[PDB]
RNA sequence: AAGGUCACGGCGAGACGAGCCGUUUAUCAUUACGAUAGGUGUCAAGUGGAAGUGCAGUGAUGUAUGCAGCUGAGGCAUCCUAACAGACCCACAGACUUGAAC
RNA sequence: UUCACAUCGACGGGAAGGUUUGGCACCUCGAUGUCGGCUCUUCGCCACCUGGGGCUGUAGUAUGUUCCAAGGGUUGGGCUGUUCGCCCAUUAAAGCGGUACGUGAGCUGGGUUCAGAACGUCGUGAGACAGUUCGGUCCAUAUCCGGUGUGGGCGUUAGAGCAUUGAGAGGACCUUUCCCUAGUACGAGAGGACCGGGAAGGACGCACCUCUGGUGUACCAGUUAUCGUGCCCACGGUAAACGCUGGGUAGCCAAGUGCGGAGCGGAUAACUGCUGAAAGCAUCUAAGUAGUAAGCCCACCCCAAGAUGAGUGCUCUCCUA
RNA sequence: UCGGAGAGAGGCUCGGUGAAAUAGACAUGUCUGUGAAGAUGCGGACUACCUGCACCUGGACAGAAAGACCCUAUGAAGCU
RNA sequence: GACAACUCUCUCUAAGGAACUCGGCAAAAUAGCCCCGUAACUUCGGGAGAAGGGGUGCCCCCUCACAAAGGGGGUCGAAGU
RNA sequence: GGCCAGUGAGACGAUGGGGGAUAAGCUUCAUCGUCGAGAGGGAAACAGCCCGGAUCACCAGCUAAGGCCCCUAAAUGACC
RNA sequence: AGGGUGAAAAGAACCCCCAUCGGGGAGUGAAAUAGAACAUGAAACCGUAAGCUCUCAAGCAGUGGGAGGGGGAACC
């Protein structure tokens, strides 16, 4: 459940501290962008030394997500931080390090993402 | 919200009919009330 | 929409709702009977049996349960002190409805209840 | 006209049926007060079409009208509340009489479309029954929630009808479509029909195969 | 008369008319129908440890009795209370023509 | 490149539209309330995107153009009071319009045409500018037609109960991305097939409470201040509806869940054809036939015999006056 | 975004009292055409049993104030 | 009496938090008493309650006036003006 | 000549023209027609086009403009 | 703004319904369906009864033709 105006936090560490959500990619429907999709944010702040600076438009994905996620099973994860990573379209992320947490699934379609995580779950 | 032209005799002499006629309809119950009430078993009006 | 909800609500705000059945509650176990408008006589049957079958267990707690709810003091130690003999074995079901005629003013019908 | 006679069961809550597998699947539960029976069946000659005519829900004699009971005892079968007919493809091979029929198909026939009548909600408004959207909350606007607009101007000189006005919305039957059955229960006579079927528990629910 | 309507008990039905299901010896009995609303009895469910008494504490407060206690418009059971008394509308064979069969 | 017509078409000509700016001033000054937004329509096409086709200076992938096509679709924002006036990020695309520049007895009043005030300028002056700037109560309990729902009488020719065919009418048949085909065909390579399958979506539509949750003024619990129950304990009342808070069954909801847009089949439009003369060649056509579009009709789903053309049949109900 | 549930007062139904503005008479359909050139009252075709109640407001160039904008009057008045 | 829609007076609302809009208008949110700290500017009065941060409920204890308040310890709720 | 009026912006059609864009149901003049002040039939409806001019009665007839399949009168009559 | 029972109050003894409002008899008067919100009493408007008639309708609602029926036995 991300609007587009939301602040996400990033998981990794690319640069970013948080960043606006705008108007996510793929999914026509876009009042709504859950885990797994693709946003376009543009950075908030940043460490103040990273090729991510001050608003620079950029490409991320969603990892955590404070709304409800259901499963097959029948389980259901949530997190308190709506959380980010940035992303370039062709694979890969560009942040080497990853914090939290993730969800397994996306590992269908983000393998290098989840590979550096520390909690696959 | 204001009325154009005031009605026929003929309409109104309808609905005022109606309006009399839903009375008509709620005595024949009274008087089953009443055909009831002269004196029989039941339990009301103690 | 209604549909499911079976709280029986009079004309009243939630307060004095409230207030209406306690203080008509109380004057039913004080007089035996009553005369209220109908939807009065089933909000009341629901409580009156619940502090009927309230003194049917004479236990201090429960005593303060009823000693609670009902307003008038003594009505209550009168009537727990009193039913589980008139009740005994009644086993719920503890007014009775008998209606009648209604009320002049607003033909508002009006019912009239017992203890039986 | 229908794919095969159907039956018509009585929906009873829902719940979840874990697939061994370890899936979680959501389910509601059908039920038969009394047993469906077939109570005529109508010709291409004798009448117009062809169908099954299948009751429901056996009944005290007191509680059913004379030519009823009379339509009932023609074809020697017991008392039965509802009662409603298929038509089915003109290829009826039924006896009018008592062929009580089973769920020994359903299960080959894994996909089952249902007719059941929803739920009532009253009179409800623009906002609810058609989806509208509404002004404005703040802003000093006026006209929240209210439908609106209604047509042009001097020219449509009235409001073209088939209007999306408020008015009541449930109460009338629906189908559901190639709706999937699952475990199914013959001790209990019971079936665990996946989805969500319409109505509270507790009403009259036809329940026919497919016409895909 | 068949059927209704009203009345009476109410609803997953409903603005009001509508709808729908009741309307008591509300079975009794060898596999389904005669519990409609309440009350009662029990179970799900919720909240979460009652009151009193005891113990430990100078006192707040804790602790045991104790998933207890208050909840119980949901599920079944229960005729304890109420569906008592009634009343009303409804009719008599469905004008006229030829055709056909015996 | 050569080549008028793949594409652009100078110079000039002939039309349809009616929506821009206008010309008249015919209705309306005992009054026809303006711009722009909100909500809700519905219609047109000369088509922006999705369906099919020619031609291409089309290898393929992109296209460019025209042809039938209105069934559908036709974002979210930043700036301005200001519909292609516009940058941002997408997206299949992010159309132009008509509907008293649709809609103020439905809404706001940001602008303009009120009274206050000020700036520049004109006027000696009062004052003024289709210049600017800040402030400025847009009233309404539907008679009738219209529309959405729902009834009653009465018609249905004896009177009734159920089941029902269905003329008619309505909603829905929408759309992207991936994978197999296949790195195949095609290409020097770069790149890289729409013939068909499979999945995931998106908007939408119909539902439902199993799960997750919202509210739940039935309910349980913590607690503040105070009054009452003699008093302590335990409770009750009170604080625009319950004091403020936590938790919540049913119900109703959704950001939840289930399903849905189909073998569909028949005519077609553009187009490609087959046989074949008028015209002893040819030509899709004149005779006759084949293929083929989200477009038409049936199918799908919901009403429906007030369909007065008032249908159908299996039961009832009485011929005593 | 994107609505939703709830309590109160109205709405709704029943008993009592009981106004209003408006009002030529109205037995008061849709589409097109016409017409002082945007008609229920005319023409052609379609459509529609009679009549209630709730609900919405597109029309009846709906009500309200013989327009307040524009013009005229050898009108009135204020200021220079 | 019933408890449709809808208008108003109100309470709550999952995930985001101005994206609505002419303008965060209207809501919501801070808030009391102590204690730390308080900037740019300045007419040197002000700014300034700037900003910002912390504790505060009940019980027990002795001190500082030894009327309040503070120090130490405990107990309770999710939440202590 | 007397006694006395009303009228003083007409409209369209035909023609000859100006203005306009040889645009307007536009405007402006000259010569006529109808409406104005005029009915009736044809034109579907339809002041200004066509015939025609209404003193009245007639449950009588002949025609003009226009027409003869049905709605509506009259040949779904002849031959090219 | 609000006038007019009767010639004379003779303005209604008595009875019944009866909260003494208002009525029906009785009585007065020539008459009180002249009885006190009383003298003729029009129209709008509100009812009642009888005659014929409207529920597939279309209309400034009339008119010319008149089906069917009712009236006293050709006129309405």
């Amino acid at each position: 459940m991300i609007q587009p105006q939301t602040h996400l936090n990033v998981a990794d560490n690319s640069g970013a501290r948080e960043l606006m959500c705008i108007r996510i990619i793929g999914a026509s429907n876009r009042r709504y962008a859950r885990i797994g999709d693709v946003i376009v944010a543009v950075i908030k702040e940043a460490i103040p030394n990273t090729p991510l600076e001050r608003s620079e438009v950029i490409r991320a994905v969603v990892v955590r997500t404070c709304k409800e996620l259901k499963r097959d099973n029948g389980m259901i994860i949530r997190y308190d931080d709506n959380a980010a990573v940035i992303i370039d379209q062709e694979g890969n992320p560009k942040g080497t390090r990853i914090f939290g947490a993730i969800a397994r699934e996306l590992r269908q379609k983000f393998a290098k993402i989840v590979s550096l995580a520390p909690e696959v779950l | 919200a204001v009325p154009k032209k005031r009605t026929s005799i003929y309409k109104k002499r309808i609905r005022k009919n109606i309006w009399k006629k839903k009375g008509y309809w709620a005595a024949l119950k009274a008087f089953s009330l009443a055909k009831s009430l002269s004196t029989g078993n039941s339990k009301s009006f103690f | 929409m209604k549909h499911g909800r079976k709280i029986h609500r009079l004309s009243r705000p939630a307060d004095q709702r409230r207030a209406l059945l306690r203080g008509l509650t109380t004057q039913l176990l004080k007089h035996g009977r009553i005369k209220t408008t109908r939807a009065k006589a089933s909000a009341m049957r629901k409580y009156v049996d619940k502090m009927i079958t309230l003194a049917k267990e004479g236990s201090l707690h429960k005593r303060r349960q009823a000693l609670g709810f009902i307003y008038e003091k003594q009505i209550v130690h009168a009537l727990f002190a009193e039913v589980p003999e008139r009740y005994g074995d009644r086993n719920g079901g503890y007014t009775r409805i008998i209606r009648t005629l209604p009320r002049r003013g607003d033909n508002a019908p009006m019912a009239y209840i017992e203890l039986v | 006209v229908d794919a095969g006679i159907g039956v018509m069961g009585t929906k009873l809550g829902m719940m979840s049926f874990f697939e061994e597998d370890g899936t979680v699947v959501p389910v509601t539960v059908i039920g038969f007060k009394e047993g469906n029976i077939v109570t005529q069946v109508k010709t291409e000659s004798t009448d117009g079409y062809n169908a099954v005519q299948v009751g429901y829900e056996r009944l005290r004699d007191r509680k059913l009208t004379m030519p009823e009971r009379g339509h009932l005892n023609k074809a020697g079968v017991i008392p039965m509340r509802h009662l409603q007919e298929f038509r089915l493809v003109s290829v009826d091979d039924f006896t009018p009489s008592q062929k009580l029929l089973f769920e020994e198909l359903f299960k080959e026939g894994d996909m089952v479309d249902i007719s059941g009548t929803t739920i009532g909600k009253g009179f409800q408004g623009g906002i609810k029954r058609h989806n509208f959207k509404r002004g404005l909350m703040t802003h000093g606007s006026k006209s929240h929630r209210a439908l609106g607009s209604i047509g042009a101007g001097t020219t449509p000189g009235h409001v073209y009808k088939g209007k999306k006005m408020p008015g009541r919305m449930g109460g009338t039957k629906t189908k559901i479509r190639k709706l999937k059955i699952m475990k199914i229960d013959t001790d209990l006579r019971v079936v665990m029909i996946k989805g969500a079927v319409p109505g509270k528990p507790g009403n009259l629910l036809r329940l026919a195969p497919a016409k895909i």
